[PDB]
């Protein structure tokens, strides 16, 4: 398990640093759309740098040795990094929606100052739902096992209430999911309409691409993050049905998603030539 | 010494403040290039050195360019217009018999030259086929075959849109003339740009809505192709 | 009858200059040691233009320069401290050339409107508009503070009087569009390169052509004198640069490579004339050895094609412009 | 314009031109003499370089 865990860490760090250094080094990639990609890359880079190694050490050693404060700090960083990464994909989807559906007003709608304001707002909302309710002990479970876990010095596990497990899950996953679905359905409709318009005019002289692209984009994200955010609600609604091993496995499957974003959002020819130059 | 540097920075900041204001106007305006082939009626189209016109529809600013000061068969200056939204081409479809190499073949050659250009490799063309009424008049009057031999084996397309009360001869004539341009357009196209042909007359009044819709389609297709959805 | 004598006259000219070719330039300069590798790095990057850049001209003081762009602006920079000094909006957005007066009090401009406009920098407003050309302007250079020579796309060049706005003399003889011109150090002769693959030598005072050079085979895009004043270099869109000698009435050497197939947009010499800097359509510039015809350096820091180039009078820096709305200083 | 073209050829053809060796020698001598003060050929020290 040590070999696989080490390889995952290297893949996340190596891919994200390459994307960040490519945008900053070259002046042709300074685009409003690329700022969201930069924010997402920073989020996944921080995730891979901080969250994964300590979780791997905790799993392998079967104990926590850094204390009762660093455990809470690690949990807060985990929630902050997970929430902020998912919410940027929503911004990217909305950006593409505005670009395609309203082409004449796209330049006026999006400005660099507006992009900076949106990114700062997303990061602030992400930080307001992770550090604040955790460091203030507003999420702690009340049963005896949770009390013993909190009192123990070498034990660092996750126990939460109904309210937090509902609110954090909703904010982190459920609203962005429906927003992305609504955006991408209309994007697909517009693409199909334009494809149908092209054929009547010059059809005799001569929707797989859009379907494949949207399928990849939605499928990777859903298949990576849906089971964990289902069991998160389920294991709190009904007790003694999900073992901790299933919870950890699904959480790690979700963590793996951070290493796929460069392969999905950085396949443009400009990015390819930038990588070749480096 | 110390005061000179401060004075320089004061003027630079004022200049850069105005440059930001002009960038909003430049990015929100669409540039069009108007082309023609001799006597084709392009002046009537714009009625209803270089000459520039300004018009606005649905709160969108369009700015059209017509070149008349330079008359030559080698358009060395055409590489300047490689960032325009679209090119408007006006051709008189009723000048197949007129020789003053007839005019229609020369217009087709000009269109072929413009389409296969190194600089205009990502620019779409809006095609206006002017002078339809007198075309129909002379077609009804007692021959395209005498000038275009390929017309002897042409049939009207099944997926056509004949006008109400139209003799099936004039419809075949218009569709043949349009397909002459369409085959050249589709021969060497890789999806980077398309062509939008329209049938136009003198009494037409909806020639600006067509340009608006064609530009909207151009931009939307550009974005769709950019995002790998097309 | 008349055409028969033209062929006979053109025949003796080829034979007259065939006997004068005792030896080649390369044959004399085999013993010269090579200049070696030359490396240059960007020192400044000037930003602020909203569209592609077509023209650029250095100042006589080697401190300020002017540039033109398609958005309709004429910005004067400060290459040392990187501070914008002026920003002149243009009536017509299509501009193809600009010039800077030797005294530094005026700046010229022109383009697709067939009009040359002179601006007053020390007063900024339009001071004079020159009309009479029937084609787009391609270049313009200041002879003095009151007279200026221009070339246009109507196959003619003219010498103007700024005070009265009237053409003093007109130069005719080309067949295609004239693309560029350059003035001699003494301001008494000038050369022009047109689209009929020919270059001519004119007399400003008299007004008649002296010699014709026809070594190219494609549209000539740029031209520049040797610093001495007895030679010049041209550049066409067939990836070739050629050196011509006035006293020998023939070309001396060509600069080409098998890995270059793009066109050439601009040429310029160095302070001593040893180096020849030429811009290309393949997004970067090249540096040649004038007496050897071998490459010595490459300037490859632009995103789109280079459209203009210039060298300071003292020979301290090189400025290049391109279609990505950027200017760069190389030292 | 038939007569004008022939007249220009006659005027242009009657000039005295020197051999290529002299012109090449003159160019080489000028370059060798003025190559000392060429900042682009030999980089100048950063103390006397206004752009660095
Ligand atoms: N019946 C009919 N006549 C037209 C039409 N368009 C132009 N004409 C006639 O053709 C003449 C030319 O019109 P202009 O608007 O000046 O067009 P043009 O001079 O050919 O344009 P250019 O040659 O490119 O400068 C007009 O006087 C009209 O009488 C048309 O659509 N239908
Ligand atoms: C211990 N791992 C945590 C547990 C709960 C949780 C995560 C991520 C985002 C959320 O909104 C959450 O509520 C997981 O990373």
């Amino acid at each position: 398990m040590g070999i696989v865990m080490s390889l995952i860490v290297l893949a996340i760090v190596f891919g994200n640093v390459l994307v960040i250094t490519a945008i900053a080094k070259f002046e042709r990639l300074q685009t409003v759309t690329n700022y969201f990609i930069t924010s997402l890359a920073c989020a996944d880079l921080v995730m891979g740098l901080a969250v994964v190694p300590f979780g791997a050490a905790h799993i392998l050693t079967k104990t926590w040795t850094f204390g009762n404060f660093w455990c809470e700090f690690w949990t807060s960083i985990d929630v902050l990094c997970v929430t902020a990464s998912i919410e940027t994909l929503c911004v990217i989807a909305v950006d593409r929606y505005f670009a395609i559906t309203s082409p004449f007003k796209y330049q006026s709608l999006l400005t660099k100052n507006k992009a900076r304001v949106i990114i700062l707002m997303v990061w602030i909302v992400s930080g307001l739902t992770s550090f604040l309710p955790i460091q203030m002990h507003w999420y702690r479970a009340t049963h005896q096992e949770a009390i013993n876990c909190y009192a123990e010095e070498t034990c660092c596990d996750f126990f939460t209430n109904q309210a937090y497990a509902i609110a954090s899950s909703i904010v982190s996953f459920y609203v962005p999911l429906v927003i992305m679905v609504f955006v991408y359905s209309r994007v697909f409709q517009e693409a199909k309409r334009q494809l149908q318009k092209i054929d009547k005019s010059e059809g005799r002289f001569h929707e797989h691409k859009a379907l494949k692209t949207l399928g990849i984009i939605m499928g990777t994200f859903t298949l990576c993050w849906l089971p964990f955010f289902i069991v998160n609600i389920v294991h709190v609604i009904q007790d003694n049905l999900i073992r901790k091993e299933v919870y950890i496995l699904l959480n790690w499957i979700g963590y793996v998603n951070s290493g796929f974003n460069p392969l999905i959002y950085c396949r443009s020819p400009d990015f390819r030539i930038a990588f070749q130059e480096l | 010494q110390r005061n000179e540097e401060k004075a320089q920075r004061e003027a630079n900041k004022k200049i850069e403040k105005q440059l930001q204001k002009d960038k909003q106007v430049y990015r929100a305006t669409h540039r069009l290039l108007l082309l023609g082939a001799g006597e084709s009626g392009k002046s009537t189209i714009v009625k209803q050195g270089i000459f520039e016109t300004k018009f606005q529809v649905d709160k969108v600013n369009f700015h059209m360019f017509d070149v008349g000061g330079q008359r030559d068969e080698r358009r060395k200056w055409i590489q300047c217009f490689n960032d325009v939204t679209a090119i408007i081409f006006v051709v008189a479809s009723s000048s197949y018999n007129m020789v003053i190499t007839n005019r229609l073949q020369e217009a087709l050659n000009l269109f072929k030259s413009i389409w296969n250009n190194r600089w205009l490799r990502t620019i779409s063309v809006i095609l206006f086929l002017n002078k339809q009424d007198l075309l129909a008049e002379k077609v009804l009057a007692g021959k395209i075959e005498d000038y275009f031999p390929e017309f002897a084996r042409y049939t009207t397309p099944e997926d056509a849109t004949p006008e109400p009360g139209e003799d099936p001869r004039v419809t075949r004539a218009k569709y043949f003339i349009r397909d002459e341009f369409l085959r050249i357009s589709t021969a060497s196209g890789d999806g980077r740009h398309y062509c939008y042909p329209h049938f136009t007359c003198a009494v037409d009044t909806e020639n600006i809505r067509r340009v608006f819709n064609d530009c909207r389609d151009i931009i939307q297709r550009m974005h769709l192709r950019q995002y790998e959805l097309l | 009858q008349l055409r028969q004598e033209a062929e006979q006259l053109k025949n003796q000219i080829r034979d007259a200059r065939k006997a004068c070719a005792d030896a080649t330039l390369s044959q004399i300069t085999n013993n010269i040691d090579p200049v070696g590798r030359i490396q240059m790095r960007t020192r400044r990057t000037l930003r602020g233009h909203l569209a592609k850049i077509y023209a650029m001209h250095w100042g006589t003081d080697s401190r300020l320069l002017v540039s033109a762009s398609q958005d309709g602006k004429l910005i004067i920079w400060d290459s040392y401290t990187t501070n914008k000094v002026h920003a002149i909006p243009l009536r017509s957005s299509w501009v193809m050339t600009c010039a800077y007066a030797p005294s530094g009090n005026y700046v010229a401009c022109g383009g697709l409107d067939n009009i040359c406009s002179i601006y007053n920098l020390k007063t900024v407003r339009v001071s004079r508009e020159l009309a009479g050309h029937t084609g787009y302007l391609s270049c313009c250079r200041f002879l003095d503070d009151n007279q200026i020579v221009t070339s246009s796309g109507d196959t003619t060049c003219a010498l103007w009087d700024i005070e009265t706005g009237q053409q003093t003399t007109t130069f005719t003889g080309h067949t295609g569009d004239v693309m560029s011109l350059s003035l001699a150090p003494d301001t008494r002769l000038f050369v022009s390169g047109a689209c009929d693959a020919s270059a001519k030598l004119w007399d400003v005072r008299e007004g008649m052509c002296r010699q014709t050079f026809t070594g190219h085979e494609s549209d000539i895009n740029a031209i520049c004198f040797f610093p001495n004043g007895n030679a010049f270099a041209t550049g066409s869109d067939d990836a070739t640069c050629r050196l011509f000698d006035l006293r020998a009435d023939q070309e001396l050497m060509t600069y080409s490579h098998d890995n270059i197939i793009c066109g050439i947009t601009s040429v310029s010499f160095s302070k001593s004339g040893r180096l020849l800097l030429a811009g290309y359509d393949d997004f970067n510039c090249n540096v040649w050895d004038a007496l050897k015809a071998d490459r010595a350096g490459v300037l490859a820091g632009h995103d789109n094609r280079v459209s203009c180039l210039g060298v300071t009078d003292d020979g301290m820096a090189v400025a290049t412009g391109s279609w990505d709305s950027f200017l760069k200083i190389w030292n | 314009q038939a007569r004008k073209l022939v007249e220009q050829l006659k005027m242009e053809a009657n000039i005295d031109r020197i051999k290529v060796s002299k012109a090449a020698a003159d160019l080489m001598a000028y370059c060798e003499a003025h190559a000392k003060e060429d900042p682009l050929l030999t980089p100048v020290p950063a103390s006397e370089n206004p752009f660095r």
